[PDB]
């Protein structure tokens, strides 16, 4: 359930 | 089979792949770059990353809802199908492993391109634990000592609100707190990030100052969940 | 490669792969289904439905994309892109409409499945009529006359609110209009059929209720959209 | 632009 990283940055 | 078209065309294609929202043919345009032997560029690495993790991402929402009706189960099918899925999430994981260990890390001087690949290093063995249970200790820590690594240096060659080393800390923490059970040093991980971050967001112009306020958010939103 | 597999557990692995949004997987789950050479029941028309149909859905929206900025763009990679989408989509189109063919619709005796599978063929010539250029008007009669076979036979066999006649016509209109460039018998065939249908919701029960209204509400929304 | 039939009937 928790979010991770956008793929971009 | 990427061998014949040129770098620049394989690349201009996995950004019309985006647009298209073919994310399989976006991987393998990407992967065709890559093997071109050339280092990427900063936009290059953003679209190998979209690439491959919109595709990893539909192997793992499609493992887990195998997984949860598995459970729920407990014929052979639904084990058998959900072992399919996991075997092609673990090919990509795979590919996506094997392009950053032959030759990007290898050749990655700078801080911002050598944090973005062992980063991407410990979300794609973050990935493979997910789905692993026999070998999980020895994937746990190849994610665990590609995200320090990463750590080490963002820590010593970037500012708190780099994106990248924003989003590095983001994902180990979820690495703490979902793979590792080590709920504790995920939250403090994510506290000390964010404090971090905000003490720094008077150095940025507007628009870094949006880049870095957007990843900290995912930082609170986690911390909200988990305490 | 599904010929070692048993004709229930591809039906099975078809309705995993569904719930798991892995339609080329449930697409080709249903392709071995059908080639084991029995008729398919009614659950099992609608799953080789859904499956091409969100298959073919997402080729043919990457192909609108691609299609949108070659035709701003007038380099050859977006051309030769659009193209190999375009023969993707050609050889899905194909393999449909050869599971008709061998040996679904020869096989369907019964107005429910032989309308069934003369409105899919409509459909895939439909889809193969959106690409075409040099060969389009064989294509579009192809379509056509497999619509009009299946209209000839829901108009004699089918009550005016079945949900399968209703979807043909919606779908026949829509050939009309997007593909055949007869706007006004698109339109006369979405008004009469809606007309048709309401004056036979009254001999529905709830549920059956609930289904047709759904499809005359389709029928409604594109004769605004026309009109 | 217009809508065609749902998968399922
Ligand atoms: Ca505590
Ligand atoms: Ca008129
Ligand atoms: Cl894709
Ligand atoms: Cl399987
Ligand atoms: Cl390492
Ligand atoms: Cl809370
Ligand atoms: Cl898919
Ligand atoms: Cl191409
Ligand atoms: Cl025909
Ligand atoms: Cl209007
Ligand atoms: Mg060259
Ligand atoms: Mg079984
Ligand atoms: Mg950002
Ligand atoms: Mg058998
Ligand atoms: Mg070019
Ligand atoms: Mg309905």
């Amino acid at each position: 359930r928790p979010e991770s990283a956008p793929a971009e940055s | 089979a990427m061998g014949s078209m040129e770098r620049a065309s394989l690349i201009q294609k996995a950004k019309l792949a985006e647009q298209a929202e073919r994310y399989e043919d976006m991987a393998a345009f990407m992967k065709g770059a890559v093997e071109k032997g050339e280092e990427l560029s900063c936009e290059e690495r953003n679209l190998l990353s979209v690439a491959y993790k919109n595709v990893v991402g539909g192997q793992r929402a499609a493992w887990r809802v195998l997984s949860s009706i598995e459970q729920k189960s407990n014929g052979p099918e639904v084990r058998e199908y959900r072992e399919k899925v996991e075997t092609e999430l673990q090919g990509v994981c795979d590919t996506v492993l094997g392009l950053l260990d032959s030759h990007l890390i290898k050749e990655a001087g700078d801080a911002e391109s050598r944090v973005f690949y062992l980063k991407m290093k410990g979300d794609y063995y973050r990935y493979l634990a997910e789905v692993a249970t026999g070998d999980k200790k020895r994937i746990i820590d190849s994610a665990r000592s590609a995200y320090q690594e990463a750590m080490d240096i963002s820590k010593k060659e970037m500012p708190p609100t780099n994106p990248i080393r924003l989003g590095l800390a983001l994902n180990f923490s979820v690495f703490h707190y979902e793979i590792a059970n080590s709920p504790e040093e995920a939250i403090s991980l994510a506290k000390t990030t964010f404090d971090e971050a905000m003490a720094d967001l008077h150095t940025l112009s507007e628009d870094s100052y949006k880049d870095s306020t957007l990843i900290m958010q995912l930082l609170r939103d986690n911390l909200t969940l988990w305490t």
